[PDB]
């Protein structure tokens, strides 16, 4: 019964089948262990790797007794949505089209950024690094990612704010 | 539909106390939030939700948060009359003042106490399905006013985003004065307002004091009777939501209609009907005598002279028995005078609202019951001689560094003081390029 | 030949609530949408702006958007708001703004599809589709973004129907917004690619009526929206009851138009008359052309008398001769001759249907392509080029993502229509 | 020509517990088992869902399994919990803890025996047997194992039968489960080869019905096992009563299916409106082809839009011409005509019953064969491929005893499957 | 169907008995152990099985053990409220204290008691017809809850097979303690706790005490309130086994969606309506508050921020009045934020439960009485934070033998110290590399 059937369909297969398999093949220890080859070049829980493309805590001792506790944020995420999904709402949902972040194309209708005061909300220190919000994946007008980059092997790249880094040095003579 | 009230320190708890007994009488929530024992829903309808939400059980809260460093202004409205009325949690109060430093609200202390803050308006922004925007009640002349209300406002537009922000400012009167160091505070909160504001509003003490010896008849005016004028300016601008009408006006449509530039969002505000209740049975008040009071600089709540500027946008608000055809032969009137003059840019210089529901009555208020009335906020180059005044008294003060010793100890790097001051000389330089007429430069 | 029709932010609403009033009150509709008509007359057309409900019940075939619910809450809560079907309302969760680069690019494209399903749903059911209906202001944000959006949409997916549009426009003397100048030329570039016909209407125009001609003392909304759903329910007249001399939508059109970019249209109601002044003149056909011609009885700030007919249309309604009605076409063209264009030979259409309005013996509605209209679209275009050289509000614009070369686009194409209309007026056989 | 139905796990047993009640109530049968039906057309063919108990009795053809008895315990003690057979109750003594290996080998193989032995008594006490009907989610642990094991077994003993599922399938928003992608790759990988044609729902879709179309301000699990209810009911409704157009089982899967791998299908259900709504529409043969296919009221996250219909089936009950039916789906195919695959000539059945569900005057249920189902598929592969790379939470399979070859062959056939997908949509003639 | 708990120690006699305070009081049972005058064999009446067996005469008895080598706190069960509840049996005292040893604890004392231990144990596990894991209780900081909890642990997981044990466990705060020697005892017990538990629930009473400040009104509260939200949660995440629901979630569950690697077994726990009667007039309890509640660090039992590191799974366990539309639109707004972040090798993060029985109310509690509640366990990798802290601690003490003459005495080699703080090492590495993107791996 699948004769006809297997041989229209045989070079789309054929592509697929070469395309997935070297994607299936492990690349972990089953302890959880990388292996020797292809080493990431830094550690997890480094200040520029974990907070790669995320804003870091800001603690302070207000309303606490004993050792503080970081907040919750506002801040929401770029609206995509799966290829070929309806447009479900099981209620009234805060959708991210509003909430545009008001660096889109800031340095083309407006004149940059004109004081310091960058440094209090938008601009970070993650280690020996710097973070900045307005210099992360490009974005349409609609709030959607406009650029999507792949590995080798095809797996799919989140986008980084880190912007340059900083040289510090104590002072001497 | 919705809009969250943020109150910062002791002109705007002082203002916010004026402003939700407004709401709260004209709505019609008692003002412990509770209702008779025999109903099941205290009012009718939701009209009421863009300023309070109720419980399941029916008890109204309101949309609001009081900010203080002082204690005392806060415990002043936990053991007043509304204490039902707010949740203990949105009441929030430090245990010392920023003390008249901009650096000690903005470094030190509002630094250490933003985070609570910020936690209170995300849960009551949780609570929300159509949030268009943030009021902020603030006086630029003090502390904690300024510091805090800056850094808070910093944070506020990363987070949210594009949602609009507008300001009620009490900026320092030209001549009236209250603190030797109002300048430094009221320059340096500029250069912060500057970037982060969608449109200012600017008031001043002087001209409401001058506006209640002429129109009203107090002898000894006090705090309580400006408070009271502000909140009946705030709730004439926010009618639009919340009644109907013939020409509705959203939130956005301010910021879209006065702002032309991204630097030039401070603006002009004036109330017509500010009248007493003995003049007031002598005076018919018809459509085009209120459009005519409107301009006249005797009706204004900011000391600025707009005769000596160009205005480049105006909204006109209507509220009560108006019908469109007087708005329309009055605002020709009105565009026929001579010491009215537009840029010649700007050709189409107005925008209406009309909305049906008359002003409220308050039961211990000094103002009179009228049929209608209208409210204006303009945008105008006149506003460039408040800026001049207040620099030049900066530039006085600070050619002998005369007290910056406090503001390095409290935190701020003594070149923010020469930043700030060519910020504002550049806004200066801005407000002489966009007057120039286009005819002159060919 | 069934009408759809659309209602697009707070002026569309506001004149449809009305304009639905109307046209339910002279179907003899209830209310609660039962039909209690006194005359077989009524009921046999039904189906044009109606659709059948189960027992008595009709239902109106109009589809509501706006960016806030607040107008569409205004309407609901009305003494007729009950019979329009509740999907058919569609609304979002922020305001427009009152900015077209929003209302078009941002919040349009998130609702568009929502109202292309509502209005697919509603055309396709139809036997035989005959054009759609469109209301909005040109000088407001959702109206006119999404109104331009939906109509090219409609446009490329009903290519061989008939697209109308009424459409509200500033007046000279006073602005009601600041930025009118960017959206009603980017909403007239729009329409004139894509427009078959639009008429235009000028609030200050329907003061002057109000307060001139009918003396009302103390005019509402209400009454503007009268006069305005009025003449729109007098066009589709011939549509819908019997008459000696019929006519359509498409036939207007085609005598209408002589070039396909000349489609924009004058209109004029006559026999507006205040109730004091009733008793002294009867109703007749030379009283009602008289009215007709009267400049106090068009909806627009533009007078005749500077321009030229390039042509004109009647649509008369009651029982009359068609002997006085010929008379009098050819006693005026006739008389007024030089402002009737010379190389036609006849300017105007006349048509005669035989049930009026209620009340009225008598009522004609006019419809006129005259030349004057230039005039506005040259104001327009100064106050935009006096806007553009400075950048005077451009960052909004520009900020949501629009290119510098859609206004310059726009306004080119303006200038052109403007030329056009120009070259026309003055041309010769020579 | 009876059907016999298995219900397993807890989705499996609760969305039983609705449809024998809504069988129970068409059929007119007492929750202790006693014929109380009012027309003797009721009663002349019962024996399709249910088998003759000597006295006043009447028991129902269905096998329950599950690895933990507290939903059956929940079930047992419903209202209509009697009417089941307590020898018919097969349970084991620890749970499958929504793991695959853990329900297909180590319990499965346990209970199996006693289930294949209450099937087959049931089976061979048929005078003829039709096709068997399974109710399971693929997310879950019993239901997927041991779903898919009794599935294979019953394919060996009956393989001249039709197997038929109802499968529960994880929504592209939300997991329900943190290793929802092995367990529905697997079980996909075993229904692909043993099933003739298999139904697929997310709930994420029914929540989407509720919101949108009925407008339910607190809805339960209760309405949504009613809906599924509803269309498993309605698709056997020409099986059990008279029509005009009969149709069958295997007469449905032989016209939907064109090759054996295509065999999955979305489903519908029309006369779903909401309690404010109904006064506003009568009920007629366009406007439920017009929910019928409208996407807002089919069960599936995937969009027709983005696909081609091979195949579609309707079933229609109720009084009715078969000229409106005929005309409506030739309409639908006409107007449509890129949505359908171009080289089937005609891509609809319909079929017509004459007795409607109690209190709809008519009634259809819609199922349809769409390419749109490969996105489905694409993106659980893809999730799959995200968690197989890191070996994510893999211990638990490789401990019960798995060879990771059963993943990679799963994969691999899936993966295939969305490629045999993606080339007959893009298939030309040439 | 059945569940036995082990009570271990101090805290975890103490959290026992308000724990079958609560279970009495939600089941019905009296102190005296007779269900109440209107109960019979009228009507189904089953759902205390879970917890308690019942005599031939009718009495109910619980499927505890209570185990301490101090005689005091179980002399106070024995003579307190419950006397007639137990079985005097149940009741199992030593003579004297591990005194803060894990080593005495585990060589010298534990091993005498551990026999009678395992006989007691056995004996309820006869008198069970479909027993599914054991629940347990202690402190790792004592030396009799680390070494008596660990040697029963493992004779447990040697006589019994293929059960989960779920732990809820009391970790030294950070900068609150009680003795010298907590890292040593900590470390120790973690390295035996580490091969032979499935699931472990980490709780501080630190943060229970700033939970106690914050969300309650209680100035200076006590053991007593802190075992009584212990009790709360557990009675939470056991309800789905008890009530009816449209969800229900087996022990076995927990441990197949919250552990991805078979060390990575530390999980975080919250509760979101922890509010006063005073407060809770203030405000609505919806689902979606309540799920946002879950997620600050401010609702934490345990001092670790999750900021610090990035979730792996999440089960959420809803119990009272919710409709599933509400739970998903709650879940759907939760993943939307940017200060939530997920490891990108875990795209389906979330475990959902739904049960109809709302959270009883004790005569004597702090809590409102609410009919909804939403409770979480969490893994993520901030915990390894917590190690850190801990074993910064041990090496400064080890550095200089600070007190290992006390653990060699009582019986441990020193090697044993050198093995646990190599296994903390490793376990520090997992979570080091298991939080490590995968396109950085290639
Ligand atoms: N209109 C009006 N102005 C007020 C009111 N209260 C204070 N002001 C003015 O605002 C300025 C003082 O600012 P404050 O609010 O006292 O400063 P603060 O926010 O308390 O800052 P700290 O002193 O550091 O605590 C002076 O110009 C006062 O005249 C008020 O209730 N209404
Ligand atoms: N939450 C809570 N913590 C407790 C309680 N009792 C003691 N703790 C804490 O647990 C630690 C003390 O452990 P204990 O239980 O006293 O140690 P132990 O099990 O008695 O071990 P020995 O002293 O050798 O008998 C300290 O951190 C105490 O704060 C309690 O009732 N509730
Ligand atoms: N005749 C008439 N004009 C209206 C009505 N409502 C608004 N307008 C005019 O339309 C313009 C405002 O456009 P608007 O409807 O507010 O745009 P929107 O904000 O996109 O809905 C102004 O010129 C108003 O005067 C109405 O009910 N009748
Ligand atoms: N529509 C529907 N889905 C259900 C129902 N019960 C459970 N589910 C879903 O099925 C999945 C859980 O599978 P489950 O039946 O528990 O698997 P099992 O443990 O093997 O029986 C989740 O996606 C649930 O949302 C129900 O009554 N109706
Ligand atoms: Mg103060
Ligand atoms: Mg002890
Ligand atoms: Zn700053």
């Amino acid at each position: 019964p699948n004769g006809v059937f297997h041989k229209e369909t045989l070079d789309c297969t054929l592509k697929n089948r070469s395309t997935l398999l070297p994607r299936l093949r492990a690349i972990v220890d089953g302890r959880g262990h990388h292996l020797s080859g292809s080493t990431p070049p830094a550690r997890s829980f480094h200040p520029q790797v974990l907070y790669k493309n995320c804003p870091p805590p800001v603690l302070s001792q207000a309303g606490y007794d004993f050792t503080p506790m970081s907040h919750n944020a506002f801040l929401l995420r770029t609206n995509d949505h799966p290829q070929g999904v309806r447009d479900v709402k099981s209620d009234f949902m805060k959708g991210s089209c509003d909430y545009r972040p008001r660096a889109y194309l800031r340095d083309e209708v407006s004149g940059g950024v004109n004081s310091r005061h960058c440094h209090c909300a938008e601009v970070y220190q993650v280690g020996d690094y710097t973070m900045d919000l307005a210099r992360g994946a490009e974005i349409d007008h609609r709030n959607r990612t406009v650029n999507f980059e792949y590995t080798k092997k095809g797996t799919l790249k989140s986008g980084s704010n880190i912007v340059g880094k900083r040289h510090a040095r104590v002072p001497r003579f | 539909r919705e809009a969250i009230c943020i109150h910062i320190g002791q002109a705007g708890c002082q203002v916010g106390n004026a402003c939700w007994e407004l709401f709260c009488l004209e709505h019609g929530i008692q003002p412990d939030g509770a209702m008779p024992s025999d109903k099941t829903i205290g009012v009718e309808d939701d009209a009421f939700n863009t300023f309070f939400s109720e419980t399941g059980a029916g008890k109204h809260v309101p949309r609001a948060v009081f900010l203080d460093l002082e204690p005392t202004v806060v415990d002043e409205v936990r053991t007043g009359t509304y204490r039902q009325l707010f949740h203990p949690e949105q009441l929030i109060s430090g245990k010392e003042d920023a003390a008249n430093n901009y650096a000690r609200g903005h470094y030190t202390i509002g630094k250490e106490i933003v985070d609570l803050c910020l936690d209170r308006i995300r849960k009551l922004a949780d609570n929300c399905t159509g949030l268009q925007g943030f009021l902020v009640y603030h006086a630029v002349g003090g502390g904690t006013g300024s510091g805090l209300g800056a850094l808070l406002l910093e944070r506020l537009s990363v987070d949210y985003g594009k949602k609009s922000k507008l300001g009620y400012t009490v900026y320092p009167s030209p001549q009236v004065s209250t603190a030797v160091v109002e300048p430094y505070n009221s320059v340096l909160s500029t250069h912060s307002l500057l970037e982060h504001t969608d449109v200012a509003a600017m008031l001043d003490n002087e001209a409401i004091y001058d506006l209640t010896r002429r129109n009203l008849d107090i002898e000894r005016p006090t705090y309580t009777n400006l408070n009271r004028l502000i909140g009946q300016v705030v709730s004439s601008l926010t009618a639009s939501l919340r009644f109907d009408g013939a020409l509705n006006v959203d939130l956005t449509e301010f910021q879209t209609n006065l702002v032309p530039y991204p630097r030039i969002h401070f603006v002009l505000t004036s109330y017509a009907p500010v009248i007493s209740a003995e003049k007031a049975y002598h005076e018919q008040l018809s459509v085009s005598e209120i459009s005519n009071a409107v301009f006249e600089p005797a009706s204004m709540m900011t000391k600025c002279d707009p005769r000596h500027g160009k205005y480049m946008a105006c909204c006109l608000m209507y509220r009560g028995d108006v019908v469109p055809k007087d708005v329309n032969a009055a605002v020709a009137t009105i565009k026929t005078k001579r010491t009215i003059q537009f840029v010649d840019w700007s050709p189409t210089g107005f925008k209406c609202g009309i909305n049906y529901q008359p002003p409220t009555v308050v039961p211990g208020g000094d103002l009179a019951k009228v049929q209608r009335a209208v409210c204006m906020i303009a945008n105008s180059t006149a506003i460039a001689e408040v800026f001049a005044r207040i620099d030049h008294k900066f530039d006085l003060m600070y050619s002998k560094r005369a007290f910056v010793h406090w503001y390095v100890g409290e935190g701020m790097e003594e070149g923010e003081f020469s930043e700030a001051r060519e910020d504002l000389a550049a806004l200066e330089k801005d407000y002489e390029e966009v007057g120039a007429e286009s005819a002159d430069m060919d | 030949r069934e009408i759809v029709c659309v209602q697009a932010g707070q002026c569309g609403n506001q004149i449809g609530s009305k304009f639905w009033e109307v046209i339910s009150d002279e179907h003899g509709v209830d209310p609660t949408g039962t039909y209690q008509g006194d005359s077989d007359l009524q009921l046999e057309r039904i189906n044009v702006y109606f659709d059948e409900a189960t027992g008595g019940r009709y239902v109106p075939r109009s589809v509501l958007i706006d960016l806030e619910p607040g107008t569409m809450d205004s309407v609901r809560a009305g003494p007729y708001g009950q019979i329009f079907r509740p999907d058919n309302f569609i609304f979002g969760q922020s305001g427009a703004g009152n900015n077209w680069a929003k209302g078009h690019y941002t919040e349009g494209a998130e609702l568009i599809d929502s109202v292309l399903d509502v209005c697919c749903k509603e055309a396709e059911s139809c036997d035989c589709l005959q054009g759609f209906q469109i209301c909005h202001s040109l000088g407001g944000g959702t109206g006119s973004g999404m109104g331009t959006l939906l109509i090219s949409k409609l446009r490329e997916q009903y290519p061989d129907r008939i697209m109308m549009t009424f459409s509200i426009i500033p007046s000279p003397k006073v602005s009601d917004t600041v930025v009118e100048p960017y959206n009603t030329t980017l909403s007239v570039h729009q329409l004139v690619e894509n427009s078959d016909e639009s008429m235009c209407i000028d609030n200050e125009a329907l003061y002057d009526i109000c307060f001139r001609t009918l003396k009302l003392t103390t005019p509402t909304f209400g009454d503007l929206n009268h006069l305005v759903s009025a003449v729109v329910s007098g066009v589709t007249c011939c549509l819908r009851f019997p008459g000696q001399l019929n006519s359509d939508l498409r036939k207007l059109a085609v005598n209408l138009v002589p070039f396909p970019r000349l489609h924009f249209f004058m209109m004029g109601f006559a026999p507006l008359t205040s109730r004091g002044s009733q008793q002294y003149r009867g109703l007749s056909v030379p009283e009602l052309t008289q009215q007709m011609f009267d400049a106090k009885n068009m909806m627009q700030a533009a007078d005749p008398r500077h321009g030229r007919y390039l042509t004109a249309s009647a649509l008369f309604r009651g029982r009359m001769s068609t002997k006085e009605v010929d008379e009098q076409m050819l006693n005026v063209q006739n008389k007024n001759s030089s402002y009737f264009i010379e190389w036609i030979p006849n300017n105007i259409k006349s048509s005669v249907c035989d049930i009026p309005p209620k009340g009225l013996k008598m009522a004609v509605t006019f419809i006129g392509n005259n030349t004057c209209i230039q005039e506005m679209f040259r104001r327009v275009g100064e106050q935009f080029t006096l806007m553009f050289r400075r950048k005077a509000f451009l960052h909004w614009y520009t900020g949501e993502g629009m290119d510098e070369m859609e206004f310059t686009e726009a306004e080119s194409n303006m200038n052109d229509l403007v030329s056009e209309y120009q070259q026309y007026q003055d041309a010769t056989i020579e």
